[PDB]
């Protein structure tokens, strides 16, 4: 039975994530976790331990006095990754405690692996997505062999 | 000849584990503005690209029955003055040989991206001059040389999400191809 | 089949810590990463998305505006007792990423774990570690039997 | 009548077990890095029961003038505790007699012996910036009240297996036969 053995030897390795007890989240929109930080050995950046709790401090109060211009929008996403954090516990457990995204920073890099979620798969309308500006004067795409697609 | 079987079935588990990987769905959530994918037209082999505003499908194909679902997903390459000297020629170059010249937005179809990878560039704002959107390019042949055995890449099995079967039928092929490959 | 249910599901689980292969890094304990945000599903996370980024990156450049000091660790920290991420074959590097805590936040309270690295006494000295000021009134400590100040 | 009694040696057994591993859980190796100010720790010196407390700060402050010499090092920790209004009246006895239930009582910084804390949690209670003025104490309360309007299980403090990352022989033989009373009492 090795599988037996590693399903004991995972869920060790799998400690980091916490799902701590039953707890009792009224509510889906001001309740439950907003981020889980990481912070790595070997960083310099770590001396700064405190202002990221400060910003995060901040980031809930500033949501609260910025709560909205009231319009009516259900405003509703779903997970492209469904990998919620693991529960040692022996309600909610599938719209919170669930990563939707999970970046590795590096000094100029990054190591996203799950990406922001879309809403009706349109980048222009979302909450998070940025574009930057160009000038895109690149008429027509190269198509593949005798597809032409004309695209304008 | 035991190779000529071995390499055409190694590269039809090849053609058959893309199609998976650029589709309307599991794909488009990763099209990040600053991810990394590869481009591969027949013949043409632009190199590196970085992802960015991809767009909703502009249908206009009169497939009389489909729904045209082509998307324009923009990636900034290096493609070739050459082709960016006449704007009206409706085509793009690989990169020549020769002076390696400006970074400009080629949507590309998403059929074209042969490989997804993770690593995840930091894009600059105000990308309408030339001069900075160089400074992409200095990037990208940074990480080359932070992975000298190649730029990970990201397997639908446990990075992307993929549970279908057929994929995992290809993996099968591919893995029992590649033991057969050791008796060469 | 039944025991490799949750095993290859778990996987995913296991591999999101990551480790894509050997990296090649000369500035040890300056040239590696700085956190690892794991994004929820709550609309605080998903409205100030960019915001977090461009949090990080002013971080990453006001860590830049300092030299002609030695300030870096300053005390030999030393590491503490950390989980460290697989090692993802896809040697060197001993010193490697070895995670130093976790924290998540419910506008609340903070679900702390792992502790936080501190040298071997006089938690005084060490990055982070900032003490609120109090008054202690109070002049007899506790204890079991004697002993007493 | 001996099943009772045997339920009783099994229990103070369970108990003593307890004791010999919160002996292990609180030693000044594997919990010092869990000291940060907020931990929710516990204090009881066998008298009472304080109840939940903001941890302030800690130091390795040595017996000066020791009397009858000095071998061992002593640790003293400020966790901010609900003391009565009576105790602080006077300040100078034994800094002691917390609060009962029949007064709401006052919050101050008391300073505690390191062998004192019976149970470290795994929740940081947000601090204000400097304190002081005892009615942000007031704020600390109503925090550290409605946290408890949260985890009505029980609040989960800590693992000593993986969370702490003791890797001594000895602690699998406790821990197996904690485990094995705790069975055996459950059962019956």
């Amino acid at each position: 039975e090795q599988l037996r053995a590693e399903n004991q030897e995972l869920k060790r390795k799998l400690n980091i994530l916490t799902r701590p007890s039953g707890i009792l989240v009224n509510d889906t929109k001001l309740d439950g976790p907003i981020l889980q930080i990481l912070f790595m050995n070997n960083a310099i950046s770590k001396q700064y331990h405190q202002e990221i709790e400060e910003f995060v401090s901040n980031l809930v109060k500033r949501f609260e006095e910025q709560q909205k211009n009231d319009v009516e929008k259900t405003s509703f996403n779903l997970l492209p990754q469904p990998s919620s954090i693991v529960l040692e516990e022996d309600k909610n457990n599938k719209e919170a405690f669930s990563v939707v995204g999970s970046v590795l920073y590096f000094t100029n890099f990054c190591l996203d692996k799950l990406g922001q979620p879309l809403l009706n798969e349109n980048p222009q309308l979302s909450e998070g997505w940025e574009i930057p500006k160009y000038h895109q004067v690149f008429s027509h795409i190269v198509s593949l062999e005798g597809q032409e697609i004309q695209v304008k | 000849v035991i190779y000529y079987k071995i390499r055409q079935q190694l590269a039809k588990l090849g053609k058959e584990i893309e199609e998976y990987i650029h589709k309307p769905k599991y794909c488009l959530p990763f099209l990040q503005p600053g991810r990394l994918v590869k481009v591969k037209n027949e013949g043409d082999d632009f190199g590196w690209g970085v992802v960015v505003n991809f767009s909703k499908k502009s249908n206009v194909k009169p497939n009389s029955g489909e729904l045209d679902p082509l998307y324009v997903v923009e990636v900034l390459l290096r493609c070739s003055k050459e082709s960016l000297k006449n704007s009206a020629t409706e085509a793009a170059k690989p990169a020549k040989p020769d002076e390696k010249g400006e970074m400009q937005v080629v949507p590309v179809l998403v059929h074209l991206l042969s490989a997804i990878s993770s690593v995840r560039l930091y894009i600059p704002k105000d990308l309408r001059p030339v001069d900075n959107r160089q400074s992409v390019l200095k990037s990208i042949q940074e990480v080359q040389k932070r992975f000298p055995d190649g730029i990970p890449l990201l397997d639908p099995i446990d990075d992307m999400g993929i549970q279908d079967q057929g994929l995992k039928k290809v993996i099968q092929k591919v893995e029992a191809f590649e033991h057969r490959m050791y008796s060469h």
